[PDB]
């Protein structure tokens, strides 16, 4: 959380 | 913020990577999540998706008309566009509204109709279906089951 | 932040 | 929260990926920040760990006794130990205290020497260095200049 994947 | 995301939210989020790969982007967009909420299948918002006349194939191809696959893959994650992150806020912020905790697929479909200023809102409306329709639609859904 | 990278 | 970081506190995130990566670790754990602290160089803490009697070289050889290299490299991001989280949240939390919002790369050692129960602790105290050592020392620097 919040860039990408998962994150 | 992502551990609030049911089991079949977080498989979307995965999916819509996955799509965003081997069509050959180098971001995900509300598009690809679109994709993975369709790609997940069990849970709500595909079944949503295949009642509103809207299907996996048709969106893939869209996509590969007004974005086309990529030359080159690629590899790691995939960040998303701020559309996509958008859509995730207001999914979380849907789920909230609706009194739950979780967040699960229905509520990144509310969160990406609630954005409709980007692609996966000029897909949809391509393909055959409103943003308030899908909304109420998906809401009449929580209401049954 | 806080789980990789600069995630 | 890594926006705060310093380009060069974010050089020293970056350098303890490639080192976690070449010595072949599916982690990145307190000595990997400790080992891109020093691989970073032109900063504060590295210039502090040249002074207090500490180099990369001794560093990479306890790691690869404690640790050893692994038989498989990794790709792709590698996640933090719950002890290199916990540095990184000091290290904010020092920054704080000491009245700065950036975070440089003093601020990673000085929440480094706070965590001071893991591997980055163990490996320094066998080389020849203290906790509050260079925690005062540090402090002083941000002292001299």
């Amino acid at each position: 959380w919040l860039a990408l994947a998962l994150a | 913020m992502f551990e609030r995301f049911t089991d079949r939210a977080r498989r979307v989020v995965v999916l819509a990577q996955e799509e965003a790969r081997m069509l050959n982007h180098n971001y995900i967009g509300t598009e690809h999540i679109l994709l993975g909420l369709i790609h997940e299948g069990e849970g709500v918002a595909a079944k949503s998706l295949e009642s509103l006349g809207i299907s996996l194939e048709g969106v893939r191809s869209q996509v590969e008309e007004i974005i086309g696959q990529g030359q080159q893959a690629p590899s790691g994650h995939i960040p998303f566009t701020p559309r996509a992150k958008k859509v995730l806020e207001l999914s979380l912020r849907e789920a909230l509204q609706l009194g739950h905790n979780y967040i699960g697929t229905e509520h990144i479909l509310l969160g990406l109709i609630r954005e409709g200023e980007g692609v996966a809102a000029q897909v949809l409306v391509k393909l055959g279906a409103e943003l308030t329709r899908v909304r109420q639609q998906v809401i009449q859904l929580l209401s049954g089951y």
